[PDB]
């Protein structure tokens, strides 16, 4: 029944950002490679 | 995205695929982001710790 809760936008807004800088690799905490770049792209 | 995965469940998704990066709470915390989320998320993905 958690199909599209209230936290969608939320989780959204603050998950893309996050998830938008490792596709630019660039993350302060994490510097990402090929096969954690196929996963995030491939999966979501 | 929308294909056959509910907008929820995929916010959830990027945050398992950030989950094998390594991001626990403290690092969500370090980007502003509610250590709650990683937390809670991670019960929802069901997430081996």
């Amino acid at each position: 029944s958690d199909a599209v809760e209230p936290s969608v936008e939320k989780e959204y807004k603050k998950i893309i950002s996050f998830r938008d800088t490792v596709f630019e690799g660039k993350h302060q905490q994490f510097l990402v490679p090929n096969n954690v770049r196929l996963k995030f792209l491939r999966d979501r | 995205g929308a294909m056959g995965t509910t907008n929820q469940k995929e916010a959830e998704k990027a945050v398992s695929q950030l989950f094998e990066v390594g991001v626990r709470f403290n690092d969500f915390i370090a980007e502003g982001i509610e250590p709650s989320v990683v937390h809670t998320l991670f019960l929802k993905l069901g997430l081996d710790s």
